């Protein structure tokens, strides 16, 4: 509120940020204009599709193992073992003392129906595979669509029948390092954790300057207004008022620049999570570096983790060619 | 203006242990937030009042004129001292006491009923609500659903193969340029 | 129907609407900012030379040229911003038209929701509008299924489909559409053994 930050519950200033006249409508214009794109763009990602499919009840998915990824009954919070870390590492007094004008908007999706799209978008993955997201979502089992996924590389299907419990045992303990190598890793949610930490390095930098000079006598507004006489106080109250407005004006027009970057990423996730994830990419080193098989989507507090899953060529040999 | 501060906010008491010599109290961002008093000496607190803003929900001109309110951030248990009614008309004190009265982390909205049936989203609320004008002549607050169970039943030797298919025709919009301007 | 569709529903142009309508406000937000004070005695430039004395009046008018500069910065500035996201959207256009106008395009959910046949653009004001044509399976019917098949000791497999059945007879087909055949070589590959 452009009223509340550059005067506090003073009457005559007030009227004396009124003169200025009709500068504060723009910044809240401006940053409702945000607080809605916000909102939005957790639609275009994690909303790919409506009905929200139930996860299978019986496991064993063809020898494969994705305890570590479905969500998990016992816990109080319905989410999946993985992303129970996540919530963990990434951090965020915090949220309370900063009530000086400013506010933090709640979510219009909570943390629930995020972890339920997430828990939609994994049990039909499983189960149909891409046809989900193009039409009535059929059904198939899961030692094939690893079948008709090793089609779109080239390799053919006789890698997988023929020795199948071996890949079975690689994705199970590629999926098992997975939860140490995210423990240990300092910067492994290091993308998220700086994310939340500019915030609130951008919020502490506004609220610290409301004690400050900016050339006149003092940051208080209602004791220098006694001090002084009523034509100084307006030729000192100025440079208070435009120290403000043009401290005010900086943080909003640093968050347009920052909301174009997450919605450049937002738009980057948008389509990982429409082709890695509903099909198989031909897009080299887009999704995963190698060649692509699928991907599994989870879910990170501001954010959202993709866990991709590619196929590298290993021993080699020399030949005569023709 | 105990112990020569000038300010506002509600006096009440906390769990700290001041040094003998200590006599103010301050924040990391910079503001006073306890105070020793000068003739009793115990641990005080202070703590913001009020603060927040309104939001008017209403539905289209042509069919209401009655609206809704929403407060942001107030608990509905000490509203009245947010509200404060004595300045306020009876009009306008509909939506400080009454029946309907809805409490939710987003605020407590007020003149608005919840529902229990879940169906789609009109107007978003906030944490996961939303309104809808329903007649008669009120306006709700359900909660937001997401869609339907297809429930699919998963097996080892079931397929499912389309045996036909539909030709459809979908429209997107795109901008290209905005309008040229000189000054 | 989509002759109706955009005649009924009337936020079916809401886009480009937006897009007039901010530069509109931008302009108009703009022009009424100049009526203002910034602290000085009034808007007119005329009385402040006439009243004041000559070398206060200087001051007096230092506020009104830098409140209109300021007022022209931040209306440029909101312009630098907002073109870039009509250069984000330009270049969606320009990648669009050449991928799902001009060809075929296989990535997922970018030419239309569904399996994409052609597009055709037509102009609108200020940007662009297509028609994505797609492709949309409609009823389904279920089958049992074997990821592979053996007649004397070697396994065989699809060229290019699924084993189906339907209770006493087993069928090759597509992936899109159904439509049986017998088994022959000519859809079967012979790899290892069937143990
Ligand atoms: C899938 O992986 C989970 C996680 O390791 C397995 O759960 C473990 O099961 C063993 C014995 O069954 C226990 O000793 C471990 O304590 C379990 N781990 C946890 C975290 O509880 C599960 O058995 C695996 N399932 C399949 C089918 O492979
Ligand atoms: C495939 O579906 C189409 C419609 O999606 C069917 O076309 C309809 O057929 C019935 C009877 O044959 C007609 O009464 C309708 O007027 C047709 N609709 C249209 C839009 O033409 C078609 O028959 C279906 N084909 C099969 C083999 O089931
Ligand atoms: C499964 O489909 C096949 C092929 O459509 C059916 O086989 C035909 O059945 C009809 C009627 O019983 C016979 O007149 C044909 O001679 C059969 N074709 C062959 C090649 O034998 C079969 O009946 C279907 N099974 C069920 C349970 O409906
Ligand atoms: C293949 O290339 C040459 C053969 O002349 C030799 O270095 C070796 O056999 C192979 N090199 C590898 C595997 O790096
Ligand atoms: C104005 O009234 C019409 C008539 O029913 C109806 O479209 C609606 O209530 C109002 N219009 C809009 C755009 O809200
Ligand atoms: C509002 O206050 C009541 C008790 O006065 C409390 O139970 C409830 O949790 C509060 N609402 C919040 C903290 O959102
Ligand atoms: C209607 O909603 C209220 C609010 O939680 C709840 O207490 C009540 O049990 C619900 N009624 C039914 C029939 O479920
Ligand atoms: C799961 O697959 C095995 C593989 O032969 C099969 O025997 C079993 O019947 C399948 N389960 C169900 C419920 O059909
Ligand atoms: C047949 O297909 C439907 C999908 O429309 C499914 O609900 C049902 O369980 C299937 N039945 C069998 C026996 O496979």
């Amino acid at each position: 509120d452009c009223t509340m930050y550059i005067c506090g519950d003073s009457t005559e200033c007030s009227n004396l940020l009124l003169q200025y006249g009709s500068f504060c409508t723009q910044l809240k214009r401006a940053l409702t204009g945000i607080a809605v794109e916000q909102d939005k763009n957790t639609q275009e990602v994690f909303a790919q599709v409506k009905q929200i499919y139930k996860t299978p009840p019986i496991k064993y998915f063809g020898g494969f193992n994705f305890s570590q990824i479905l969500p998990d009954p016992s816990k109080p919070s319905k989410r999946s073992p993985i992303e129970d870390l996540l919530f963990n590492k990434v951090t965020l007094l915090i949220c309370a003392q900063k009530f000086k004008g400013l506010t933090v908007l709640p979510p219009l999706l909570t943390d629930e129906m995020i972890a339920q799209y997430t828990s939609a978008l994994l049990a039909g993955t499983i189960t149909s595979g891409w046809t989900f997201g193009a039409g009535p979502a059929l059904q198939i089992p899961f030692p094939m669509q690893m079948a008709y996924r090793f089609n779109g590389i080239g390799v053919t299907q006789n890698v997988l029948y023929e020795n199948q419990k071996l890949i079975a045992n690689q994705f199970n303990s590629a999926i098992g390092k997975i939860q140490d190598s995210l423990s240990s890793t300092p910067s492994a949610l290091g993308k998220l954790q700086d994310v939340v930490n500019h915030n609130a390095q951008a919020l502490n930098t506004l609220v610290k300057q409301l004690s400050s000079k900016f050339g006149a006598i003092s940051s208080v507004l209602n004791d220098i207004f006694s001090r002084l006489d009523p034509p100084e106080a307006e030729v000192q109250i100025d440079r208070l008022i435009t120290g403000r407005l043009q401290s005010l004006q900086t943080y909003v027009t640093q968050q347009l620049i920052r909301a174009a970057e997450i919605r450049a990423s937002a738009n980057l996730a948008a389509t990982k999570m429409s082709e890695c994830v509903l099909g198989q990419s031909k897009r080299v080193d887009f999704c995963g570096k190698g060649y692509h098989l699928m991907s599994f989507p989870q879910s990170a507090p501001h954010g959202v983790v993709f866990l991709h899953v590619t196929y590298v060529p290993a021993q080699e040999k020399n030949f005569t060619t023709a | 203006n105990f112990n020569g501060l000038k300010g506002t906010g509600v006096l009440t008491e906390s769990n700290k242990k001041f040094l003998p010599f200590q006599q103010f109290g301050r924040d990391i961002a910079d503001t006073t937030d306890a105070v020793r008093d000068p003739q009793t000496l115990e641990i005080l607190d202070i703590t913001p009042c009020s603060f927040g803003g309104v939001s008017v929900i209403t539905p289209g001109t042509n069919t209401s004129n009655q609206v809704a309110v929403l407060y942001q951030g107030v608990n509905c248990t000490e509203v009245p001292v947010a509200i404060h009614a004595d300045q306020l008309t009876p009009t306008w004190r509909v939506y400080s006491t009454g029946s309907n009265v809805f409490q939710t982390r987003a605020g407590c909205l007020i003149g608005a009923e919840y529902v229990n049936n879940s169906y789609e989203c009109d107007i978003p609320i906030g944490a996961g609500i939303c309104a809808s004008y329903q007649t008669s002549q009120s306006i709700i607050a359900y909660t937001m659903s997401l869609g339907a169970e297809n429930s699919v039943a998963y097996s080892n030797n079931s397929i499912a193969i389309p045996t036909n298919f539909t030709i459809s025709v979908t429209t997107e919009i795109l901008p290209v340029s905005m309008t040229k301007t000189s000054v | 129907k989509i002759q109706d569709s955009l005649s009924s529903t009337p936020s079916a142009l809401g886009k480009l609407q937006d897009v007039v309508n901010h530069n509109a406000q931008a302009l108009n937000t703009l022009v009424k900012q100049l009526s203002s004070k910034f602290g000085a005695i009034s808007s007119v430039l005329n009385d402040i030379f006439s009243r004041l004395d000559p070398p206060e009046a200087e001051v007096q008018i230092d506020r009104l040229i830098t409140g209109r500069l300021q007022s022209l910065q931040t209306y440029v500035t909101q312009q630098l911003i907002r073109a870039a996201e009509i250069r984000a959207s330009a270049n969606l256009a320009a990648t669009k038209m050449s991928e799902c106008v001009l060809g075929q395009s296989k990535r997922v959910d970018f030419c239309g929701k569904g399996y994409h046949l052609m597009s055709f653009p037509q102009s609108a004001p200020h940007g662009v509008v297509f028609l994505h044509v797609t492709y949309v399976p409609a009823q389904e019917k279920n089958f049992t299924t074997a990821p592979a098949i053996c007649h004397d000791g070697k396994a065989h497999f699809p060229r290019e489909g699924v084993f189906v059945s339907n209770g006493t007879h087993w069928f090759v087909t597509q992936r899109n559409f159904y439509e049986p055949q017998i088994i022959t070589t000519d859809n079967t590959f012979v790899s290892g053994n069937c143990d």
